[PDB]
């Protein structure tokens, strides 16, 4: 198979600068030219640096002339983008792509790296609070019963929520983040039959590797 | 003393024993450079040192006693001005380079100091006649040449600017400037993976692009066979030019011995 | 620096319908030279038609494009579930990708209420100092919908937080969770709570809430 | 006045002089014509645009001059129809470039208006005597080639009409079409890549592949080869054709020199 | 009626107007068989048929014609016995082929009947004289090259049993049989990836394949060389042996005039 | 008895009818060697070994009244020379291969032995009058291409230290030793993947490389080329040398013709 | 990376008949000979077959010969043995290996899969018991305490077992199975502080694919 | 069809201590084509020597190899815990590719006392109809070890099965199970069993046992 990952990505302070890496597999890597795309929160496309297969030719839209440096390396089959003085506007996932013709840098951009994502902020790495949402004391009518998890405070967008370590993947929602006062809150909800519940089995398994951090807490009945 | 010096070294410089020494003190040379090599002990780097030294003195007489007899003309033989120009090389790329690598330090030096010897090589064309009269024959060529060797070198001018503007925007590792065009556009001509390694990539992009490079490939090598059956009728010419003015001559002797004889036969009617 | 505009922006479409989908060009290209890429959910684009019309390797025959000059289309002739996705259109010249703003198709399912929860703060998050009352609307459609907040009567929007899923795929309805964040004392001192949840479903809002005093 | 400025200015115009003078103006363009660069200032643009424009009326005086001495004679000569063309393209491509364009607006032309720069380097060949004599005995070489070179042709069509319904079926990329049959067929008579990279291949599918294509090969330098002999022997035989004559001439000379001794002695015999 | 027939008949085949209509016949013909094609309408082909009949026909009375002149030497020149061969295939090719193929049913029949077509076009030699020229020309120079060819096949054959032994047995695909072994001698004979595709890999097993491979290159090169040479100085012999006689033709013309006038001096004494 | 035999048996022996019939003694023996395989049976071993040893003495009294009749001679012409050195050699290789394995054991003689078949193969050389022929003429071709082969084999010599020097240090799998760039500049010369396979990798890290291998594929093709000329014009010059005396032999023919006649004319007016 | 993966293999009766695949990836398979080699029981080792980089050639063992048969497609770069006629002495892994140098079919392998076992056995695939070794009544101590799970019955031989999902992945011995009447034995043994016994934290996760069977059983404390 | 010989097929050496392991070759061969491969537990041979000596990319330098002919050797100057492997020597003639026996490298540690466990059969095997005594001797060394089972004073030593770990990379310890299964019956009316470990640090067996009547 052809295969691309790209490697680095993270939080970046603007100005600061970071090194973009691709790694490719499963075709000759120095017969293609390579590209980087950026897709923005918004979704929207944007190529950001072009280079020959040999190297010695790259290009760039006025956006990110001489702040990016596209470079390959043909023995270590892997692709690099230099980035520099950056900028809020940075913000994306950024793909690594190979050209669909031999040696031709135009045209179109057959197959795609699964991303790294780059976040350029001023704000802090913060860990992840996690509140049980235990549900109303009421009708609580345990043929059904909705229960959520909630996720506070972290920043680094990736998070990752679970409930019981994967059991209960079914029911569930996990809700995109969203940025309150430069903080991200998420939430989760698993609606469950009461042959599981009260009980530990509704784990909150969540994760923040920004933070270094994981708890596993449990949405325990209400009193 | 005097001129009667001269006389006789002349007789040494001109004789067929001096021309052939000279050409085995070269092949000694050349071999005793063959077993220079950075892995050896001292003691071999030392003695190497002596005979090298041995050696450049031992040419030096050469050119001096080559100068004594031929002086004026001696630095208008091509031959000759070659020879002196490599012994005075020779000489400061063994007791003066170090004096100025040390001082006009360049990286390239350390890589064109080497030139002493690829030029006490060559010395091995210079000194054999049979070597300096192939490589004059050789070059006698060339003249004949230019005029077809600058046909070519326009030909190849104007399909580089247009195998630039046309392939070069898209390929540029291959066509990209007039220099990148001009390079391959000769692999093209030496027929090296020009379709596997460079049209049919092409042709991927530019689907019309063999109605470039295959009657690209149709002039240079019809300008090429014209170039070769040129230099081929040229050297035929030097030979009938020959056989003509024998036959000539043979008419003009013919004539000769027959007109002076029957202007004879109208005196002869006083017998 | 040619730009690529694309429409629609969204594109609610229903299983077996005709979709097509415009990308209009700001100068005439050559048609060899526009491209197609589908992008699904959390995956990178995936190469669809090279040139105006030459579908990729392994995109059902459904699909086609067709075009020339400045104007542009990709087409199904019968939409299937699998085709929800975003469409971006891409041209390359100079030495400059740029690609459209992207299509996203929405399938078309039928009206489904939301299953509307609402949950108190758990006592870890008051001894934090404070308080997010959350609501939650589980697999309703259509996407477009209104939650509402009331705090003892008055509303208190104030600190409302809203996050949408994307059709989940299991069945094309949305879900939606709603935050109200409050301090402290704005929970403690108040009883009842409400999210007036209320739905293209469902004129009259689910309203569905809790009082503070038992739990 | 009159005619005498006829006569006076056609020993301007066929002087070796202004020969030479157009050839210098021809360089000094081509030079222009390299440091033309986007990557430049506006002022070195104005300043290369009026240097250009001085060209363009220089060398529009000259062909000027050129008729008005050679008139209805300027019009056969091919190098002079030349010349005259390239004057034409070369206003055009500068003073009504834009002025077509935005009206027959087509994406061709954008890359064909470089046909103005490509004629006034094949200039260099029409003025300079020497580019023309070898031009015109390359051009003179095609017509006896025309024969080997139609057969070669019809050779390529046969084989590639075979190579189609043979291989096409699974080497599309290479035999699937008529057209990709002659290029495919054209890559092997180069060898480029013959084996390695098509009939191998090939053998993997066709095992007796090889009874193709390398009696093909064998064909096709066997035609070449010939081809190239041709050339060969017949610029001997422009050569054979002068020593033949010389040598009758000389003969035919000592034919007289001798027949009229032999008619005088008959009557002087009767003194 | 009678042999008035005979005599007006011949001027008809022998005329250059009968001559040039078959060949345009023959260009229309192949034309013809360029739009054949299998997506095409039912109307088109029906058509097509009629007018292959019609030339089928129209070329059988040419054969009928030319036997009806030429008679017992029709079926000796090979230029008409070729003919005459593709007139009778091109009929079983469209009123038998089906009849053959439905009972004798083969895989190869629906790929060799196809010959029918090819032959068709070959007629293209045959009846333009130009081109009857140019081939009995190229026939001509192979029986001069028979023993330089006997000698490349038998230096191939002993090349090809030594790489069998020496490369066979660790690289089978390229030497494990005497005609794998052929092949790719043959290969490299061509300079086909003789070094990146062969040797280079070999040498990676057999360090002291180059000793095999450079030697062969520089042999097989060489009697290439000197095959093209023989054709060359050969064809250059038809040529010089013309002009001597031309020279000693008119030594004997000279001889003529000379010495028959020189004979009557002695007998004009009586004058 | 006596030397009428020696007489008689050397018009044996020097007849056509020997000649011809030692060559199909050689034609079978070469086909018996075409069907030596290990795959067959013992009985056909059997039979097969006993034909191989009916050749070999039939090959060896071949030899004896080859001797016999040119004696002192015999071991002078190299031909005959060959053929007694293969009879030996045959000999030897099939009733002492095992008496010398078994004592002097090398790997390379079970490789070695091969070389009774190989010398057995080439006598198709030397018995064919025709073979001899070419193989003198192509032998003969050697001498005159010493010196520009030498020529040639320094200028390999010269690059070879430098390529070395350049870029060994980082590919030393082609330029790492003197062996080793000898090697690639050999594979550059033939024009076997040179750009794509060699100096575009090595302008990845040596921009500049293209200015060592374009001029050094100048000089070695027009060193090729010249080589190829020399061949040609020294053919034709043995040729024209024939028709050059021929010429003159004929004017002097006419010379005695007519200057006998101006001899008796000047005693015959005396009448 | 160069990569080899066979795939294949399980369990045949003698006499039978199976086919061994290899996927090949990070070289080009179509310029190298490949190779199949048995790893007996006892560990010896043993070449089956040898195919030419075209496959063309081929080449065998009188052990093997037209019995198996070696095969390959150069585009989906994959590698086939065909077994036939099997026995009970062709029990073995079965690797996949390239060769050392390009189109060369002798020398060396240089690159080897993982392998793929075959068995070949008359015996008739059986689901393991599983049964607790809870200490003895005795001394106990606490401070560690020797548990072990018993694995028997199955035949096929690859089980696996895992003490807790593996966070017990320490203390432990698996030890090599044996085979009894027709039938492997397996055991294992984990050693563990009274922190965590008696509990059931002390589980044995023990699977056997070829019956598709799969169980977890506790070492509960004895009385 | 050249068969290769090695020796020794075990080697119990020590870190730092100077390893030689001979191939040996029925015929002469060429030196270079014998080769090494070092194979580690339960992965595949990895290409170790190439031709006689040349090693292969990444060995480490301590390793050497040398012969030529009929004989062959490699060597490592000082042992690692690392190059604790089987090592093939491999050759290739006429078409077939023979391997050596191969070589077991065993590391060398000081002696280790068995600790011994024993356990009676849960109720399940029980149920099961039959019993299975299992006795377990944990991280010993060396690896010769001799178990022994009595019942009620008598050997029963008619089930005793037996199972060795390699030495487990941990400490190079090797451990042992052993077990002696028996019927329904031979298990509850018998009371007291042993088996009676006795190892090359304890000439004294360790006789860990257990009494029937208790649990």
């Amino acid at each position: 198979e052809v295969q691309l990952v790209e490697s680095g990505g993270g939080l970046v302070k603007p100005g600061g600068s970071l090194k973009l890496s691709c790694a490719a597999s499963g075709f000759t890597f120095s017969n293609y030219a390579m590209s980087w795309v950026r897709q923005t929160p918004e979704k929207r496309l944007e190529w950001v640096a072009t280079i020959s297969n040999g190297g010695r030719y790259t290009y760039y839209p006025d956006s990110v002339k001489g702040r990016f440096t596209i470079s390959r390396d043909n023995a270590k089959n892997s692709l690099y983008l230099q980035m520099s003085s950056l900028r809020s506007e940075d913000t994306a996932m950024y793909y690594c792509a190979r050209h669909l013709y031999r040696y031709d840098v135009g045209g179109a951009l057959d197959y795609w790296g699964q991303g790294t994502s780059v976040t350029v902020s001023s704000a802090k790495t913060t860990a992840p609070s996690v509140y049980p949402l235990a549900p109303v004391c009421g009708d609580t009518t345990g043929s059904s019963v909705t229960l959520g998890c909630l996720v506070k405070g972290y920043f680094p967008e990736p998070v990752t929520l679970t409930w019981n370590s994967g059991s209960l993947s079914s029911g569930v929602h996990t809700f995109p983040a969203v940025l309150q006062s430069d903080l991200y809150t998420l939430s989760s909800s698993v609606t469950v039959t009461s042959s599981t519940w009260p009980s530990q089995s509704i784990t909150c398994n969540v994760a923040h590797p920004a933070s270094s951090t994981k708890v596993d807490k449990k949405i325990e009945p209400r009193g | 003393r005097g001129s009667h010096m001269y006389l006789r070294i002349t007789n040494i410089v001109e004789s067929s024993f001096f021309t052939k020494f000279i050409i085995y003190l070269i092949v000694l040379n050349m071999v005793t450079m063959m077993v220079e090599k950075e892995g050896q002990s001292q003691h071999m780097t030392e003695v190497l040192y002596w005979i090298n030294v041995v050696f450049i003195i031992l040419f030096t007489i050469e050119i001096i006693l080559r100068i004594y007899v031929h002086r004026i003309s001696f630095f208008k033989d091509p031959w000759s001005l070659f020879d002196f120009v490599v012994v005075i090389i020779s000489i400061v790329g063994m007791f003066l380079a170090d004096l100025i690598e040390t001082y006009f330090v360049s990286p390239t030096l350390f890589r064109v100091i080497r030139l002493a010897r690829i030029g006490r090589i060559l010395r091995l064309v210079t000194a054999v006649p049979q070597m300096r009269k192939i490589v004059s024959a050789l070059i006698s060529v060339i003249p004949g040449m230019l005029s077809v060797i600058a046909l070519m070198t326009l030909f190849f001018y104007i399909f580089a600017i247009m195998a630039t503007q046309l392939f070069g925007e898209r390929f540029p590792e291959w066509f990209g400037t007039l220099g990148e065009s001009f390079y391959t556009l000769f692999q093209v001509m030496t027929l090296e993976s020009w379709s596997m390694g460079i049209v049919r990539p092409l042709m991927e992009v530019y689907p019309y692009a063999w109605v470039f490079f295959i009657p690209f490939i149709f002039v240079v090598t019809f300008v090429m066979i014209n170039l070769v059956v040129a230099i081929i009728v040229d050297a035929m010419a030097i030979l009938n030019q020959k056989e003509e003015q024998h036959i000539i001559d043979e008419v003009q002797s013919h004539e000769d011995n027959i007109n002076n004889e029957i202007i004879k036969l109208r005196e002869e009617i006083v017998e | 620096e040619i730009v690529l505009t694309q429409s629609p922006a969204l594109m609610a479409a229903s299983p077996g319908e005709k979709v097509t989908i415009t990308c209009s060009v700001s100068l005439s290209i050559s048609s060899s030279n526009l491209f197609w890429y589908q992008q699904k959910s959390e995956t990178s684009p995936k190469p669809w038609i090279y040139g105006t019309s030459k579908l990729a390797s392994g995109v059902p025959v459904r699909f086609s494009g067709s075009g020339s000059g400045t104007s542009y289309s990709l087409t199904i002739s019968s939409m299937e579930a699998e085709d929800a996705a975003t469409y971006y259109c891409q041209q390359w010249s100079s030495h400059s990708f740029t690609f459209g703003g992207g299509t996203k198709l929405e399938i078309k399912r039928a009206d489904a209420a939301p299953t509307v929860s609402i949950f108190p703060p758990s006592s870890e998050q008051l001894t934090s100092g404070g308080a997010s009352v959350v609501c939650f609307l589980n697999n309703f459609y259509p996407k477009d919908i209104n939650v509402k907040w009331k705090i003892d009567g008055s509303e208190r929007q104030n600190g409302v937080l809203n996050s949408w899923t994307d059709q989940d795929s299991k069945d094309s309805t949305y879900s939606m969770s709603s935050t109200l964040t409050l301090t402290k004392d704005e929970y403690e001192r108040h009883n009842s709570y409400t999210c007036e949840a209320t739905h293209k479903t469902s004129t009259s809002p689910i309203v569905k809430s809790f009082n503070r005093n038992e739990c």
